[PDB]
């Protein structure tokens, strides 16, 4: 499935 | 995926208890849907029975969205400047009923449930707008 | 998956009825949000009130979220090491109220809304938690 039109920054990585 | 945002909006205003996008071409399955509703167990077949060539049968023997029965109450899937259906669950006793509206775009479908007691009307707006908002963008 | 990552480890433990991450800085509104509730529809000027510089005219006025009036039970935003807020909603009539913390990291803000019956210190916890994980990160 492709990604969507647009209707905020990256999060930063959770652990693991 | 980022199409639980869409997802998101449609739950926004309080009157729905489920949202999902849909795809009915060659990823014609769910692509985003509110957990634990019905709309999450969507399947291929039922897909089709919505966007299908016979717009007739339905209305004789009913169709399933995630194995719910439900009633078609209006097909303009194909009415062009509407692309609209709307849909009532059946009440296997038993339970309130609810309204369901779906828009198709070019790509996906809209799914969008109201809680008990929201009429069809609002639900077939917020649908259609989504349908024509993707459709306009490429989807 | 995106922000909605953080929304599901703040709702995994069960004790939540909802959760939010939300901006304050730039980007000031809601980035995601458990769909269809009431910090979804928390407003800038909402955020204006948890983070702006009077920390005492919400402890007589009260304060809202999404609408939704509220208490201040704990101010702590700004004092640092801790950087959370204890609130919790009013009953209009004796149906429940439920306690709401927040966490203040570097640029969001964490929202957690408790079930029936579920304290607020160990939703203090969570909330301390996560904004600390976030500024942590940079965040
Ligand atoms: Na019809």
């Amino acid at each position: 499935i492709p990604p969507p039109p647009p209707l905020i920054p990256p999060p930063p990585p959770l652990p693991g | 995926a980022g199409w639980q945002s869409y997802v998101d909006n449609l739950m926004c205003d309080g009157c729905c208890q489920e949202a999902a996008i849909v795809g009915y071409c060659d990823a014609k399955y769910v692509w985003a849907a509110t957990a634990g509703g019905v709309f999450q167990s969507i399947t291929p077949v039922e897909i089709d029975m919505i966007v299908g060539k016979d717009r007739e049968g339905f209305f004789t023997n009913g169709l399933t969205l995630g194995a719910k029965k439900c009633s078609v109450i209006r097909d303009s899937l194909y009415v062009d400047g509407d692309c609209t259906m709307d849909i009532r669950t059946k009440s296997q006793g038993g339970e309130p009923t609810y309204n369901v509206a779906v828009g198709r775009a070019g790509r996906v479908l809209v799914f969008v449930m109201g809680k008990e007691g929201v009429h069809g009307g609002g639900l077939n707006k917020k649908a259609y707008s989504m349908a024509k908002y993707l459709r306009d963008s490429g989807f």
